């Protein structure tokens, strides 16, 4: 996943 | 007659007009030049040769004088040009500035001190007419700057050394080189760079050291370092070998970082931050403090009912205190860091914290511009955070508007007024066009996936007004006929304001934020229909009124399978309230 989650 | 102040960031903490100003002379005395910060003077010449003055080989008395030193140079004529105004008592990074009867003193507590009192000089002045002030300046927060590690492609080296341009210029002192999706920083961080990425690191570097900016040099390497027996040797020894490289181009800052990774070995984390700290940091001598974010780094990852969760209490417990370590907030991207957040963790941690600012940064939400100020940061935050980064969008450019607020904040922190700061960011980069460019700007300030991310001041926040009001006053029946003329006009202006941005921005703008330029112009048009619609059935005119439908649902169409997201909750929603 490219984001922070 | 007289010169007023320009437009200044970040504010500086102590001014006063102490005369009518003066026209600087086509050539002017330079003193102090071989003894001051040799950064400060080369900013100082280029801004002199950009300006087409002249540096006199010999003294002329009839010419302006320009005294430039730091406390710790022995050079009387400065002390004597400052007129018992000293930059003597300031922290570091402070300067004092005066200018008055034809002589402009600048003498920094030390050379970055001097730095920035160049970079003050640079903005006061306007088509030689520069104020007569007495400045003494310093800044709040002691690290300032941007931490490029979002995800998604990461920012180019023409990109790179225009924004360490654009730091020095606004005194932010720190850049983090930390991208995701670099591999030799995250992915594949136990190989060398190549040849070429050396060299443009090098050039890096160079161009940090030039900007007084503290070139930070990152490295992630949680997704699969080994901790134990000889493994850990060897991986730990990975690190060191990476490092030691940039150190030997020039690197004086180093960031260790754990987050966004599967494994929770906190004692192990802190363990790597430790020996890295004793066997690099301090062994070198001359390096600055570790820089980590640990796997846990926002208050509600960190923290469970006023007590922390497992990972951080043993990370806080063995993190040596001279490292700087990093959090969020109390989310990842969240409207706010209340002082008593930081309280909270700085209590833990039993330091003073460093923010990692997730804002401009888009890279979970890529359609909409981030192009709002700092917002939510409360202003005694000093009080337990003493090191301030942003993380920006993957558009470099449009990045400045966010960062030119955040030096504002990190510098003057107490005087902060957002509102103030952001219109002064885009007077101070748009020039002719900054009043268009707030017009769309002020669109596209809040930033919200409807789940975890959410933060910024909210989209044109005075139309979200009116039109409540126009709804309250057709529900209860009133003449809204004065709202409805209004409103026409502010849709028209969103209109002529996006066109001539379209036409007229430089094409380093223009290609950052085209797609979303060209959906506010659509939402215009379709909250203009939508009041058509409002005007036709108050008029009973149906035809009028399905006509005016249509074209409000052909532009709702347009917008909704748009890439671009723009004004969500203002010209979108207003055409779905009219629905
Ligand atoms: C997670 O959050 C942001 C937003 O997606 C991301 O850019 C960053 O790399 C991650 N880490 C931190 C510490 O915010």
């Amino acid at each position: 996943v490219p984001y922070s989650s | 007659n007289q010169v007023l102040v320009p437009n200044l960031n970040p504010t500086p903490e102590n001014l006063e007009v102490v005369g009518d100003g003066f026209k600087i002379t086509s050539s002017i005395n330079l003193v102090g030049e071989e003894e001051a910060d040799e950064n400060a003077v080369n900013a100082l010449r280029e801004f002199l040769t950009a300006n087409n003055i002249e540096i006199n080989s010999e003294n002329d008395p009839n010419s302006t004088t320009l005294i430039i030193g730091e406390v710790d140079d022995d050079i009387p004529e400065l002390d004597e040009a400052l007129n018992g105004t000293t930059a003597e008592n300031l922290k570091e990074e402070g300067y004092a500035l005066v200018s008055n009867d034809g002589k402009i003193a600048i003498e920094g507590k030390d050379g970055d001190g001097t730095f920035y009192g160049v970079q003050t000089f640079k903005q006061l002045v306007k088509e030689s007419n520069i104020p007569e002030v007495n400045i003494t300046d310093y800044p709040t927060v002691s690290a300032r700057g941007i931490v490029e590690g979002f995800y998604g492609t990461p920012w180019t080296h023409q990109d790179r050394l225009d924004q360490i341009k654009f730091y020095g210029e606004n005194k932010l002192n720190t850049y983090i080189y930390a991208p995701k999706d670099d591999p030799y920083h995250r992915e594949k961080w136990r190989e060398p760079y190549p040849e070429s990425e050396m060299q443009r690191m090098q050039e890096l570097i160079n161009a940090s050291a030039e900007n007084k900016v503290d070139f930070v040099f990152g490295i992630s390497p949680g997704i699969d370092i080994r901790f134990d027996g000889d493994a850990g040797e060897e991986d730990f020894n990975h690190l060191i070998t990476k490092a030691e490289s940039l150190y030997d181009m020039g690197v004086r800052s180093f960031a260790i970082y754990w987050d966004n990774i599967q494994d929770k070995s906190a004692a192990k984390h802190a363990q790597v931050l430790n020996r890295f700290n004793e066997e690099f940091v301090k062994a070198k001598g001359d390096v600055k403090p570790l820089i980590t974010v640990p796997t846990e780094y926002d208050t509600g990852a960190m923290v469970s009912n006023g007590q922390p969760r497992a990972y951080t209490r043993i990370f806080a417990e063995t993190v040596d205190p001279s490292i700087e370590v990093m959090w969020t907030g109390p989310g990842v991207v969240t409207n706010e860091i209340p002082l008593s957040d930081a309280q909270l963790i700085s209590g833990i941690y039993d330091r003073n914290m460093a923010v990692w600012w997730n804002y401009p940064v888009t890279d979970y939400f890529k359609g909409k511009l981030a192009l709002g100020p700092m917002h939510g940061l409360d202003k005694g935050l000093n009080q337990y955070v003493d090191f301030f980064t942003v993380n920006p969008m993957e558009h470099a450019e449009l990045s400045k508007i966010s960062i030119h607020t955040a030096a504002d904040y990190s510098w003057n922190m107490d005087n902060y007024d957002y509102d103030k700061a952001w219109n002064r960011a885009i007077d101070m980069l748009y020039g002719d066009l900054a009043e268009d460019m707030k017009v769309f700007a002020n669109h596209s300030t809040r930033m919200d996936n409807k789940t975890w991310a959410k933060s910024g001041r909210e989209d044109a926040p005075e139309l979200r007004a009116k039109m409540d009001e126009l709804w309250n006053k057709l529900s209860s029946k009133e003449d809204a006929s004065a709202l409805i003329e209004e409103l026409y006009g502010e849709f028209a202006r969103m209109e002529e304001a996006c066109n001539n941005l379209k036409a007229n921005l430089p094409e380093v703008a223009l290609e950052e934020c085209s797609r979303q330029l060209d959906e506010l112009i659509t939402l215009a048009q379709g909250d203009k229909a939508s009041l058509d619609m409002i005007v036709a059935q108050l008029n009973e005119d149906t035809e009028a009124y399905e006509s005016a439908k249509e074209i409000a649902q052909n532009k709702l169409n347009t917008a909704l399978s748009s890439f671009a997201v723009i004004s969500e909750k203002v010209a979108q929603s207003f055409i779905q309230e009219a629905l």
